[PDB]
């Protein structure tokens, strides 16, 4: 099943108090009116991937989604997150876990910390080791899809795990459908009202509008005509011609010679015509000293 | 100045099993592959097995295998072998042997090259 | 626990230490004349006592005497790209000292291991655990090792007769992240009493400057520390004593 | 314009003076570069 | 044997648009560029998409250049 | 896995080859042959590696050539002391240092 | 401007980041400075 994401998944990127004013940033959020993916809670639970941050959005009645299990294996090979909510406390391990077969809640360790009606948005994303998890909780009166509106996500959690994570899975309590986004780095225009809440946001990679709205800084444009971007066709594959060469060149000898001269009448042998790799030059680990100054080194293949 | 030592002479019952030393000095232990060479009396070599001091790689003769138990310790710079389900043709001298270069041979086709250092004697004699 | 550890690990499984909720003085590592080398360019290290870090994490391992010159920004090796590698931008302080009386043995200290073989230049602060034995020829390796198929890791001979570029030395990378968050690990400096009404030379978790301090009607949220105005100025400050 | 941050307070509280200076050098060619180009603008449309 | 480089086509793209306040409907003009690469015009001004092309006259409202103006119309 | 003769004699001052025969996946697409020398009861001592090079302190008289899939010793000036067992050396494809039928030399 | 070639592929493809930043901060700084030359004498020649 698939969904439009119409505006959620909007956060705050920073904390820095800002008021009354409009505001540019380039993040990793999920773009305006995108598909996202959706699933049921009835009568499915799989790993999906954390390519490069996660929006996530519960509709919930009676706390069915209860955690949830990042990491790459996820069979106690390596740490994996794992937040888990028993009704009192919140627990979040990267412990080396012994997962079942199918990880669900009935009704080597580095790190341990212990504590439709509502709507519960999340984000997840990891930036240098740092594990950011936005969250709201919101009163809603809708069963069948997710509602239609705007609503500012504020930041929760930054964890310092410092693990590399790529797929996760979610905890259900058995004795509830959810929608899974992805994000990315685009570029947002958000308006900071007087209080200092996030009313709106404009991803301004959307459409021309939208384009215009964020080269312009402001949520009205007037009528007129506005230069926006610069298009410009993008090659499609690469061309590399080169004299069809027939002969490798003696550099070997220069280094195997029998003798070499001496400084006083040092010899200057010119190369031409000829295939260089030096390749076996960088591999070679005989040298002393390998030092380029007018080129780089790796740039000579 | 590169010295190597062995283990003394030994005798073993058919069944039994034989633990061999070789103790090295003088070089960078764990930067040679350590081979091993058996000859019986009046016969020619006969190559057995090799062992990486380094990670404790060792990879044995398909002659061999499933018989035959290397170890290494790095704090002494000592390798040991084993030999194990012994029978009547395995009465034999026994050398383990350095191989030439370093493991740093882009090309140094290491450690399948060859032996320079080879060790002194450890005889294994099997008889009822 | 990190300058006097016990034993440290090598390059190939180098500790990180996150240093969090502490006052860092690092008042006796300048006053301590066993360093060998004490280089940084982005902070310099007096002006660390009334400046205050959001975060820091200490990188702790051991590498030869003459490759201690590769951990640095801009630098190319084999350290430098197999066993770790520093980003250009990198800010903070590096310490190393001398370990020939520890980290040495009769026979040889052959338990520190470094990276050798790999097909990729590796990232900034990447911890590479790969097991995997290197392909170097054009033939496929199953796991098998012998002819082009190399084991990346090596490990060096320690002895006591050896030259000073072979000797091991113990390394400690202090990396200091400065982000909006509140900061926790700030220098050895009292506080003391807040005056209002008047401009004064203020200095709030590293952040200097001068002016007068008001009362503030602006709700921060929870983890809100600086404010910034349109000229990147400060604006509002929050206490870190009182909230 | 290149420097490591673009606040001066923390320059001069990070870097000691033989790089301070550097950094302060970018800093100002920078603003002043700037500034001489507001002026021009300013001075452009006080003529018109 | 001789070949003639020209790097391909680019240009600015520049949306015209009436007040906001009105409608969200846009056209989009690509500056000195052919109708090819990229409800499609192509003046001496560029290549226009969103825009139906009158034949009757009006007053400019939205200058697009070389005689050739856009407005928001039934 | 190699051959090579048994015995082959020679007379002092002479110049005297020992060849081994491999094929062309072991010695025919490697220029990785070797000849070893062992005294009687004693240790065998690397002379010949990698072809025709030499370990340090190894006499200038022993020499290798190798042809097709044919390894061959040479000794120039051949002396009392040459009386040894000579075994030819070639990578076979799996582990590991192997050999020939012995090349006694002894001299008349 | 004082760096070693007027093509910018060239310089991308020879130098290694650390330098080429160098050498494209000072051709960036030239041609940025010989730019705003440009529209300030057409803004001049424009009110004329
Ligand atoms: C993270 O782990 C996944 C799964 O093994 C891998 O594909 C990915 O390359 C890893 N990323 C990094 C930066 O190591
Ligand atoms: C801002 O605060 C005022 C006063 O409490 C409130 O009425 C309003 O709803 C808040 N949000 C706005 C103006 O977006
Ligand atoms: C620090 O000061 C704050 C307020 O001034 C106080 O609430 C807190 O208890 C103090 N902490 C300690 C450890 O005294
Ligand atoms: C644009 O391309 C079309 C299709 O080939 C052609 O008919 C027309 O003449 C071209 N116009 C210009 C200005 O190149």
């Amino acid at each position: 099943a698939y969904t439009n994401s119409f505006t959620r998944g909007v956060y705050y990127p920073d904390k820095v108090f800002r008021s009354s004013v409009l505001h540019s940033t380039q993040d990793l959020f999920l773009p305006f009116f995108s598909n996202v993916t959706w699933f049921h809670a009835i009568h499915d639970n799989p790993v999906l991937p954390f390519n490069d941050g996660v929006y996530f959005a519960s509709t919930e009645k009676s706390n069915i989604i209860r955690g949830w299990i990042f990491g790459t294996t996820l069979d106690s090979k390596t740490q994996s997150l794992l937040i888990v909510n028993n009704a009192t406390n919140v627990v979040i391990k990267v412990c080396e876990f012994q997962f079942c077969n199918d990880p669900f809640l009935g009704v080597n360790c580095t790190f341990e910390y212990v504590s439709f009606k509502n709507l519960r948005e999340f984000v997840f994303k990891n930036i240098d080791g740092y594990f950011k998890i936005y969250s709201k909780h919101t009163p809603i009166n809708l069963v069948r899809d997710l509602p239609q509106g705007f609503s500012a996500l504020e930041p929760l959690v930054d964890l310092p795990i410092g693990i590399n994570i790529t797929r996760f899975q979610t905890l259900l309590a058995l004795h509830a459908a959810y929608y899974v986004g992805y994000l990315q780095p685009r570029t947002f225009l958000l308006k900071y009202n007087e209080n200092g809440t996030i009313t709106d946001a404009v991803d301004c990679a959307l459409d021309p509008l939208s384009e215009t709205k964020c080269t312009l800084k402001s949520f009205t444009v007037e009528k007129g005509i506005y230069q926006t971007s610069n298009f410009r066709v993008q090659p499609t594959e690469s061309i590399v011609r080169f004299p069809n060469i027939t002969n490798l060149c003696p550099f070997g000898e220069v280094f195997n010679a029998t003798r070499f001269a001496s400084v006083y009448a040092w010899n200057r042998k010119r190369i031409s015509n000829c295939v260089a790799d030096y390749s076996v030059l960088y591999n070679s680990a005989s040298f002393s000293t390998f030092k380029c100054y007018g080129v780089s080194p790796t740039k000579l293949n | 100045q590169v010295q190597l030592v062995q283990s003394g002479a030994e005798v073993k019952k058919p069944g039994a099993s034989v633990k061999v030393s070789c103790k090295a000095s003088g070089y960078t232990f764990t930067g040679y592959y350590m081979h091993w060479v058996r000859q019986a009396p009046g016969q020619g070599l006969e190559w057995m097995g090799w062992i990486s001091p380094v990670s404790g790689g060792t990879n044995y003769a398909q002659k061999f295998q499933g018989r035959v138990t290397m170890t290494r310790d790095t704090s002494i710079s000592t390798a040991y072998m084993e030999l194990s389900r012994l029978r009547s043709d395995d009465t034999a001298v026994y050398y383990c042997a350095r191989a030439p270069l370093f493991p740093t041979g882009v090309l140094a086709g290491d450690y399948y090259y060859y032996g320079m250092d080879v060790w002194g004697q450890g005889t294994t004699v099997t008889v009822s | 626990e990190v300058f006097n550890a016990t034993r440290f690990a090598s390059v190939y499984a180098w500790n990180r230490k996150r240093i969090s909720n502490c006052v860092a003085d690092y008042s006796v590592l300048y006053n301590s004349a066993s360093f060998s080398t004490f280089k940084c360019y982005g902070v310099s290290p007096t002006k660390l006592n009334d400046l205050c870090f959001t975060n820091v994490y200490a990188d702790s391992f051991v590498i030869r005497g003459d490759e201690v010159r590769q951990i640095a920004p801009g630098q190319t090796g084999k350290i430098a790209d197999y066993n770790y590698k520093l980003p250009d931008d990198f800010t903070g302080c590096v310490i190393a000292w001398n370990s020939n009386n520890l980290d040495s043995k009769v026979g040889g200290n052959y338990n520190y291991l470094y990276r050798l073989f790999r097909k990729s230049n590796l990232k900034p602060f990447e911890r590479d655990i790969s097991t995997e034995i290197y392909q170097a020829g054009s033939t496929p390796c199953n796991g098998v090792e012998g002819f082009n198929c190399y084991f990346p890791l090596q490990s060096y001979g320690f002895q006591p007769t050896n030259g000073v570029g072979y000797q091991p030395y113990r390394v400690v990378v202090l990396s200091f992240e400065l982000l909006h968050a509140p900061a926790t690990v700030c220098g050895p400096k009292k506080s003391t009493n807040l005056v209002k009404n008047k401009c004064v030379n203020f200095n709030f978790n590293g952040l200097t400057g001068t002016g007068v301090l008001t009362e503030s009607n602006k709700k921060f949220l929870p983890f809100q520390q600086f404010g910034r105005d349109i000229a990147d100025t400060t604006d509002a400050v929050r206490d870190p004593q009182t909230l | 314009f290149g420097a490591i941050s673009s606040v001066l307070n923390d320059i001069l509280s990070r870097l000691d003076p033989p790089e301070a200076e550097v950094q302060i050098d970018r800093l100002i060619t920078g603003r002043l570069q700037s500034l001489q180009t507001y002026v021009t603008q300013q001075l452009i449309r006080a003529a018109e | 044997e001789i070949l003639d480089i020209t790097p391909c086509s680019f240009g600015g793209v520049s949306v015209i648009t009436p007040g906001t306040n009105t409608s969200n409907q846009v056209a989009v003009l690509y500056q000195d560029v052919n109708c090819t690469e990229v409800n499609v015009f192509q003046t001496r001004a560029g290549c226009l998409i969103g825009a139906e092309h009158v034949n009757n006259s009006y007053e400019c409202d939205i200058p697009i250049g070389a005689g050739i103006c856009a407005s928001y119309q039934t | 896995a190699l051959t090579q003769p048994a015995s082959v004699s020679g007379s002092p001052g002479q110049s005297i080859t020992i060849s081994c025969t491999g094929t062309s996946s072991d010695v025919g697409s490697y220029n990785l042959v070797s000849w070893y020398q062992q005294h009687p009861g004693k240790a065998p001592k690397l002379m010949i590696y990698e072809g025709s090079k030499r370990p340090s302190g190894v006499s200038n008289r022993f020499s290798g050539s190798k042809s097709g899939n044919t390894a061959s010793l040479t000794i120039s000036g051949l002396q009392a002391e040459d009386e040894a067992d000579y075994y030819c050396c070639s990578y076979a494809g799996s582990s590991t240092l192997v050999f020939g039928g012995g090349t006694k030399l002894t001299v008349l």
